[PDB]
RNA sequence: CCCGUCGCCGCGCUCUCCCCCCUCCCGGCGC
RNA sequence: UGGGCCACUUUUGGUAAGCAGAACUGGCGCUGCGGGAUGAACCGAACGCCGGGUUAAGGCGCCCGAUGCCGACGCUCAUCA
RNA sequence: CCCCGCGGACGCUACGCCGCGACGAGUAGGAGGGCCGCUGCGGUGAGCCUUGAAGCCUAGGGCGCGGGCCCGGGUGGAGC
């Protein structure tokens, strides 16, 4: 046996979505093919904020 | 749109057959008969399939026209091919190939067309 | 016309004290009581010959209640001859002390 | 075509670097920069059919079955059995007498001839000795007793290879549903060829064993063990 | 001390637990020493582009020691073939553990 | 004979036996039934050795050849011709077999109808 | 396009010419 | 969850305790496996289902796998060894 | 500006498929998945059924790590 602690061993982060929004997820197919098959991470920032639950996106306002 | 309306079907439609490990589509033009959005016979623009004639002999092979994708009377174009095995099979490699109409189903025609044709040879004893 | 198999016996499987490996066995050749007298041994196929009620297929000859679990000598198990072998199947616990033959089969000599 | 130009001191490794052989090879001045059909066309068979039919060989398939396999990846080893090596005992050599282990000749002690080109050995038992023709035997089912008899000087027939000694078939012609049964051939024929070669091997084998004493009273018997002796004992 | 076992290495000891056991840590992965380019791809800025590279920045404690060395992923032996004789006691009382000078290339022979 | 299948690899099971219910022998009331046996003195749930083995994903198939018939095939189990149909383009690594439910009259004309597709029934004839 | 005998790695021969030693359908053969 | 218990070492009360109370680390509790014949805690080692190889602690008359080595040097006779 | 030819496997339910590396004890307890199971409702299967539903019995054939499930034979007689 090899000592190691495996209670850190699963990394806790959204992986999708949890809504079943049809349009949500068409976006998500759209953005998830954009950040693998280019090097912006502009776009790993927006698909990862498609998977953020709505207190994680909060409003912006017009000001 | 095929992808909208694939969202919509992909879990919760008239033709799924899910069954002991295994899905299946039961719509008349999805060649495979599985449930995937490459072989769906509703959602997309243009779609191939064949199927048995309406007679023992002869394979139908419907293709579905543009103009009408709203209308379903006149959405499909179907015709009879009665020729020997292989000529059959180059009729409708040369229908999908050539037209370039959706060149992903071409083996898979040509396969169910070969399926089907045998399936019409007499059992021998 | 001669026994052309040399007659070792089956003495147990391998094991600890308290935990018996069924899938391999331990042999006792008769003449060999030397680790350095099992190499001529450490190939050779091994039979385990028996009887039963039904007739069983018989290889070059007529049906009849001979039976046989085959098997082949894997290496030397400890300081006195003592080979251990491996038999396509298990051998049953009733075999203990009891004939095992040693082939001459592929031989290297 | 020449020969290697490198000789072998240990497999994969030749004896001779790159540079020396770049020398032997003369490669300093021999440097070089720069330097059907799928149709046939067959006639007419008009008339006023005219334009010779240009037909195509190898025609497309007529049936496509619902599913293949994936093709396999490559090996880069693997030979099949026609071209693997030979490889053959250092205790068996040409007149050895070899002790069969495993067939119908189970005991019999037989002279080795030539080794076949299947890696099966060509053992003779002196026919009229131990009733051992002219047959193969395999190496890794035999014992190499240390009994030697010099065969040089011997003609063993070309024809002896193993195509010669594989088993012959007749069943099934035109027959598919068996409820008459082929009552014949269960008597394998000893074909008037086998006889001859027989004939011929052993006439130039036998004196040569008739020359060192009691060697025809020693194939004529046949090796067992009794409640004494045990092989890792014995010398062969 | 009486958890490890541990001495000085020559330079065959050093060939074979990198040839046969090199393993290098790449992505966090383990992966297998099987060719060049895969020491080059990740040691490469420190002039480390082959196995011998490896070897000579190991047995000759070299400027980028540390790069070379926390590459390897560590060495997963066998256990030792013929015993070990002890293992709760000091190696110059008849034990295991501790420092063997030269004698941790004999354990590695069996180890390995 | 039959139809064979497209590929036949080897199966190989971890394990045979079913899996019983602790304790199931000693009483008619335990079915065989597997159940987690949720005791503080339970000496098959600390699993010591000789007793009844526990489940665990060990034990699982092989990816390959998981839910395969003895003979090459994979089941799938039908009703009508209709869904017959389903299985022409599989036709080689899938097996049709008829439900218990179907009429005798019915089930005759589902084998007749896989005969002619070249789809293997592995129940063709159960009412007869 | 009859079925990728393919990549990395290590080799041999040829697109140069001479020789030597066993040979060979051999040509008749005295071996 | 807020009943704990045990072992090395340190340590308080007690004649002492398989007693009572502390410190450190480990363990048992929550843990199966090899060894100590037997055993919550000792020694080894922690565990998915398997095949091959090798070890740990411990062993190798027989039970019982392995000394059936031509093992080495001594010591010891016990009528409760 | 391919071609004597008119040709060229599978795939990608993207909630899918594929690759590589490491890991796997567990009471109390927490979480995930369940094409595990029961009953009833909305849809759906041009689903099943007196040419035999449910239920039950079974030295019958199997599948799943498992919960369990499918199939054969018997009984049963109206539903699932
Ligand atoms: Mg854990
Ligand atoms: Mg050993
Ligand atoms: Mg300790
Ligand atoms: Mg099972
Ligand atoms: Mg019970
Ligand atoms: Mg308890
Ligand atoms: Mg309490
Ligand atoms: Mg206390
Ligand atoms: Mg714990
Ligand atoms: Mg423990
Ligand atoms: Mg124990
Ligand atoms: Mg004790
Ligand atoms: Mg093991
Ligand atoms: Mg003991
Ligand atoms: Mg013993
Ligand atoms: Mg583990
Ligand atoms: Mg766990
Ligand atoms: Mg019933």
């Amino acid at each position: 046996g090899v000592d190691i602690r495996h209670n850190k061993d699963r990394k806790v982060r959204r992986k999708e979505p949890k809504s079943q929004d049809i349009y949500l997820r068409l976006l998500v197919k759209l953005y998830r093919f954009l950040a693998r098959r280019t090097n912006s991470t502009f776009n790993q920032v927006v698909l990862k904020r498609l998977f953020m639950s709505r207190t994680n996106r909060p409003p912006l306002s017009l000001s | 749109s095929a992808h909208l309306q694939w969202m919509v079907v992909r879990n919760c439609s008239s033709f799924l057959i899910k069954r002991n490990k295994q899905t299946y589509s039961t719509e008349p033009n999805n060649l495979k008969a599985r449930n995937s959005f490459r072989y769906n016979g509703l959602i997309h623009r243009k779609t191939v399939g064949v199927e048995p004639a309406a007679d023992g002999k002869g394979v139908v092979v419907v293709i579905k026209r543009r103009s009408g994708q709203r209308k379903p009377a006149t959405s499909y174009v179907r015709t009879t091919i009665n020729k020997n095995a292989r000529a059959t099979l180059s009729s409708i490699r040369h229908m999908i190939r050539k037209n370039k109409y959706r060149p992903d189903l071409r083996m898979a025609a040509i396969r169910r067309a070969s399926a089907i044709l045998r399936s019409q040879k007499p059992v021998m004893v | 016309s001669g026994r052309l198999w040399s007659k070792a016996i089956f003495a147990g499987y391998k094991r600890g004290l308290r935990n018996q490996r069924e899938h391999t066995a331990l042999l006792k050749i008769e003449g060999v009581y030397a680790r350095d007298e099992t190499e001529f041994y450490l190939g050779k196929r091994c039979a385990y010959v028996y009887k039963a009620k039904n007739n069983t297929v018989t290889p070059g000859g007529k049906p009849n209640k001979t039976r046989v679990i085959w098997g082949k000598v894997t290496r030397a198990h400890g300081n006195s001859g003592m080979v251990r072998a491996k038999f396509r199947s298990n051998l049953p616990a009733k075999a203990i002390g009891h004939r095992i033959r040693v082939m001459l089969y592929p031989s290297r000599i | 075509p020449h020969c290697s130009r490198n000789p072998v001191l240990v497999r994969g490794i030749g004896r001779y670097s790159r540079s020396a052989m770049y020398s032997r090879k003369a490669m300093y001045k021999r440097k070089y920069s720069a330097a059907v059909l799928a149709t046939v066309t067959k006639p007419v068979g008009g008339d006023k059919n005219g334009g010779t039919r240009v037909v195509k060989l190898r025609k497309m398939p007529r049936y496509y079955p619902t599913e293949d396999v994936p093709r396999k990846l490559l090996s880069h080893g693997k030979k099949p059995f026609s071209q693997h090596v030979r490889k053959l005992r250092a205790s068996i050599t040409p007149g050895t007498i070899l002790i069969i282990l495993t067939g119908r000749h189970r005991g019999k002690r037989v002279v080795f001839l030539k080794q076949l080109a299947s890696g099966l050995l060509l053992v003779t038992g002196p026919l009229v000795l131990n009733r051992v023709p002219l047959r193969r035997t395999h190496q890794k089912f035999v014992i190499a007793t240390s009994t030697k008899i010099d065969i040089s000087n011997v003609k063993i027939p070309k024809h002896l290879t193993d195509a010669y000694f594989k088993k012959k078939k007749l069943r099934k012609p035109r027959h598919q549903e068996g409820e008459i049964f082929d009552t014949e051939k269960e008597k394998y024929e000893i074909t008037e060829q086998r006889k001859i070669d027989q004939k011929a091997v052993d006439s130039q084998i036998l004196p040569k064993i008739k020359a060192i004493p009691q060697l025809q009273g020693y194939l004529r018997s046949v090796f067992a063990l009794t409640n004494g002796i045990y092989p890792h004992k014995l010398v062969f | 001390e009486p958890y490890i076992a541990w001495g000085y290495p020559n330079l065959k000891s050093v060939n074979e637990l990198i040839y046969k056991r090199g393993y290098g840590k790449i992505n966090k992965k383990r992966i297998a020493l099987t060719d060049n380019a895969l020491i080059a791809r990740s040691l490469g800025k420190y002039g480390i582009i082959c196995m011998e590279d490896l070897i000579h920045e190991i047995y000759t404690v070299g400027k980028r020691f540390k790069e070379a060395n926390n590459f390897l992923w560590p060495f997963k032996l066998s256990s030792p073939r013929g015993g070990m004789k002890k293992k709760t006691t000091h190696f110059v009382e008849g034990g295991d553990a501790g420092n063997r000078e030269d004698q941790i290339n004999r354990l590695i022979r069996r180890m390995n | 004979a039959a139809l064979r299948p497209l590929v036949k690899p080897k199966i190989v099971k971890k394990r045979t036996k079913k899996f019983i219910r602790h304790q199931s022998d000693r009483y008619v009331k335990i079915k065989r039934n597997w159940r987690k046996p949720r005791g503080i003195d339970n000496r098959v749930r600390r699993r010591f050795k000789g007793q009844i083995l526990m489940p665990n994903i060990g034990y699982g198939s092989n990816k390959k050849t998981k839910h395969m018939l003895p003979s090459g095939f994979r089941k799938f189990l039908v009703h009508n011709v209709k869904e017959l149909e389903v299985l022409l383009m599989c036709n080689k690594s899938y097996c049709a077999e008829i439900a218990h439910n179907v009429s005798s009259k019915n089930r005759k004309a589902i084998v007749e109808r896989a005969a002619q597709l070249a789809i293997r029934v592995t129940n063709p004839n159960a009412r007869l």
